[PDB]
């Protein structure tokens, strides 16, 4: 909302103002990596035991 | 009665706020020292006379 402050003549009359904007949401992600090994498998799985 | 108690002078004060407001001492006088253009002027298009 914009105010107003009243001004004489000759200017013009000015009118309260409204301002509506409306924002899109920007979206994104993240990543990273845990990558194991195949011994290392074997062992947690019970297998090599 | 050359000097009359002046009529302009009759009136109690008035009720006063306590405003902020700066003041400043230039030479031996009080000052509100002041730029409207904040209060004032500020997100309407009013040029800032």
């Amino acid at each position: 909302h914009q105010p107003l402050i009243a001004r004489d003549g000759p200017h013009p009359v000015e009118q309260p103002v409204h301002n509506y904007m409306t924002k899109v949401i920007d979206r994104r992600a993240l990543n990273a990596a845990f990558s194991l090994a195949t011994e290392a498998i074997a062992l947690l799985t019970g297998e090599a035991l | 009665e050359a000097n009359r108690e002046t009529l302009d002078e009759l009136e109690s004060a008035p009720q006063t706020t306590r405003v902020r407001a700066d003041l400043v001492a230039i030479g031996d006088r009080l000052v509100f020292l002041e730029a409207l253009e904040k209060r004032i002027y500020a997100a309407t298009n009013v040029p800032y006379p």
